[PDB]
């Protein structure tokens, strides 16, 4: 009850009889990633450190200014 | 005689136009953080939302508390929403487009503050269960520890510049933006406006009140608490970021009406709340309050020691 339901066609014994067609192609599809990877680029800690320092020494000159023309 | 009730009309209106208009989209901002749209539906692009809910709330059927029915039940929300209201009174909008001219500011803000942590724990104890009344003691506590750090933080950029009434100190900012060099001190007065309207990472009052009444109370209560927000908004970009003072003062900036740049600096700041909001887990109340009592109020005393030193030494101090 399995011969020609299978495949009838054209073969001469019951092996080599079927066509599959189920699973993955040949190759695995790729390699693929599963570790984590977060790379850390920003300013560390002397550049932010500097920048709010400058930054604030900066303003404070500028604050002054300001101040002298409302006077 | 006439001229002060219009003006006063005017600027309550708008107010709740614009709350209304906050809360949707708040919402909207929110969903398109978390990947997904917002209210889209009702209106074209749900802008006919607020509208929709408010209606609903109208025709939904009342039902009336049965707790000191009178006169202090259907009082206290009416209180909070009056004084965030009267708070929202001397703010300014452009030269000299303010409603009171009221020389001392700066204190009036800080007292009403004050009043509103009054309103809270009225409101809290007028109902009859007790874990609400508890939950009304520990907001009272946070918002009382936060208001002495935003105190600090006042009296710093007061120091910065001489007067209190508010355009002056748009002035002071008109030279330079005081965002920029006491940047931290923005940060840290940011932190405190959340925490005093219980907004983006400190909610376990409110969350556990949820944990463990009238529709149109809990509407006043709501109204209040976003107006609140946006008037802590207002008052930060209006004594750190510059108040309707174009950036980089060249004449082609000089054509926007002033007033569109402090509706700018408001519109981010309420963007920034609300993205603040999607992005963090909430504190419990044991961390809150160790927060507040450790890590902002020496922060901020020592930022009004450090800038009066360097205001005091060099001839920069008005
Ligand atoms: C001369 C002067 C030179 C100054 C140079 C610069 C010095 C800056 C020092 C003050 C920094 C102020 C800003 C940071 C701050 O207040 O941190 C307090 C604290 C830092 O302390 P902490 O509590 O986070 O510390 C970790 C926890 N313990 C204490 C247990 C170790 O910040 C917070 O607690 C953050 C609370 C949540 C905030 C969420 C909203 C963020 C909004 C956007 C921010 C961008």
């Amino acid at each position: 009850t399995e011969a020609y339901i299978r495949n009838k066609p054209g073969m001469v014994s019951v092996k080599d009889m079927p066509v599959l067609q189920d699973g993955p192609p040949p190759g695995g599809f790729a390699p693929v990633r599963f570790a984590r990877r977060i790379p850390n680029k920003g300013p560390s800690a002397v550049a932010i450190f500097l920048a709010a320092f400058g930054t604030f020494s900066w303003g404070m000159y500028q604050v002054g200014q300001g101040n002298k023309i409302r006077r | 005689y006439i001229a002060v009730p219009a003006e006063i009309l005017g600027i309550i209106l708008p107010l709740l136009l614009g709350v209304a208009f906050l809360v949707l989209a708040e919402r909207k901002v929110m969903a398109f953080v978390q990947r997904r749209k917002g209210p889209d539906v009702v209106g074209s692009f749900g802008l006919l939302q607020p509208l929709a809910d408010g209606l609903k709330l109208i025709l939904k059927e009342p039902i009336s508390p049965s707790s000191a029915n009178f006169s202090l039940f259907r009082m206290a929300p009416v209180a909070t929403f009056m004084l965030s209201l009267v708070a929202w009174a001397v703010v300014p909008f452009d030269y000299g487009m303010v409603l009171s001219d009221s020389n001392i500011g700066l204190l009036y803000l800080f007292a009403i503050s004050s009043l509103g942590v009054y309103g809270i724990i009225t409101a809290g104890w007028s109902s009859n269960s007790k874990y609400a009344f508890l939950g009304a003691l520990r907001s009272a506590a946070q918002m009382v520890s936060y208001e002495v750090s935003i105190g600090l933080i006042l009296i710093t950029v007061l120091i910065c510049v001489g007067s209190c009434n508010l355009s002056e100190i748009v002035m002071a900012q008109k030279q330079i933006w005081f965002g920029i060099p006491l940047f931290p001190v923005l940060v840290m007065f940011f932190i405190s406006c959340l925490a005093e309207t219980n907004r983006a990472p400190f909610d376990l009052p409110e969350a556990e009140a949820e944990s463990v009444y009238s529709s149109m109370g809990s509407a006043l209560f709501f109204l209040g608490e976003y107006a609140n927000m946006i008037l802590m908004s207002g008052l930060c970009t209006s004594l750190s970021l510059g108040g309707w003072l174009p950036i980089l003062d060249l004449p082609i900036f000089k054509r926007i009406p002033g007033s569109i740049w402090f509706s700018i600096k408001v519109i981010l700041f309420l963007f920034l709340y609300i993205w603040v909001r999607a992005a963090f887990p909430r504190y419990r109340y044991d961390q809150l309050m160790g927060l507040g009592w450790k890590v902002f109020l020496p922060l901020s005393l020592a930022w009004v020691v450090a800038v009066s030193g360097v205001s005091v030494t060099f001839p920069w101090l008005p």
